[PDB]
């Protein structure tokens, strides 16, 4: 762990602390939770809010601001839903397979999230993905590095300067690998890097299944009507 | 073609 690597980690920890609230206070300011589409307005509000927080986190990733605004846009567009699913793991509880932002009012289980016009083809893998990530028992240092590596990914469509994105990502990857060796207890560290990258692969797949269902959902104007302007700009019209 | 993303970036 160089000085540079320690800086990267500390910056990403504070960025996350500044941009994620598992008390979910602002969820009062959403359309309230409540057909198999009753939760769409509330959960479209939650996703829309959460995208703003991902952009907050993203801007504090070292080297991110050195990218063009074009590259920044496309990285956020493709990563947003993944980072939202990924960061939600901290509020996920295997006690009853729910995301429990403190209060019953803002406690979301399989029944809640199943009522926003997405089918279990998306929901079941999303819940299994949370269970899998809980089972890795990641350090928050590994959590926030995985979020940054998720965002700054040179294999995302529309990337102009892939070499610069790859450079940022390698520095993040090296930092994560070095952290796991120097700081993650063996045998927990065994192929942990590899299990983490697999989790990124599970996010890409959840991403494309979210895309397909959103493409469908959104082609119905009574549904697009319940979305937000930001959700329409990011996921498409 | 992403004015709201552009605004939240800046
Ligand atoms: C409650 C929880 C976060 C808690 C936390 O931040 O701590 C979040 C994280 C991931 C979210 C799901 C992502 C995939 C879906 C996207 C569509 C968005 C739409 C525009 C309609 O496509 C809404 C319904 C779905 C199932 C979301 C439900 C809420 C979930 C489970």
């Amino acid at each position: 762990l160089s000085e540079e690597q320690q800086h990267i980690i500390a910056i990403l920890l504070d960025a996350h602390h500044k941009t994620y609230d598992p008390t979910y206070a602002d969820f009062r300011d959403f359309r309230p939770p409540v057909s198999p589409l009753s939760m769409l307005p509330h959960l479209a509000d939650l996703v829309s809010y959460s995208i703003q927080k991902v952009i907050g986190f993203a801007k504090m990733i070292p080297g991110f601001r050195d990218l063009t605004s074009d590259d920044q846009i496309v990285l956020l567009k493709s990563s947003a839903i993944e980072v939202i699913m990924l960061r939600s793991n901290q509020s996920f509880t295997m006690d009853d397979m729910s995301w429990d932002c403190g209060s019953q009012d803002y406690k979301y289980d399989v029944t809640d999230v199943s009522k926003a016009g997405h089918t279990l083809e998306l929901i079941e893998p999303l819940i299994k993905f949370q269970v899998g990530l809980k089972k890795l028992n990641l350090h928050e240092e590994e959590h926030v590095l995985l979020m940054a590596i998720c965002i700054v990914s040179p294999d995302r469509p529309g990337v102009q300067d892939a070499k610069l994105v790859e450079a940022i990502q390698d520095r993040l990857s090296n930092t994560l690998q070095t952290y796991i060796r120097c700081r993650h207890p063996p045998p927990g560290s065994h192929q942990l890097y590899a299990k983490m990258i697999q989790k990124l692969a599970d996010l890409r797949s959840l991403n494309e299944e979210h895309s397909k269902q959103y493409r469908s959902l959104s082609f119905q104007p009574e549904n697009s009507m319940k979305l937000t302007p930001l959700v329409l700009e990011v996921f498409g019209n | 073609n992403h004015p709201m993303l552009m605004n939240l970036l800046k």
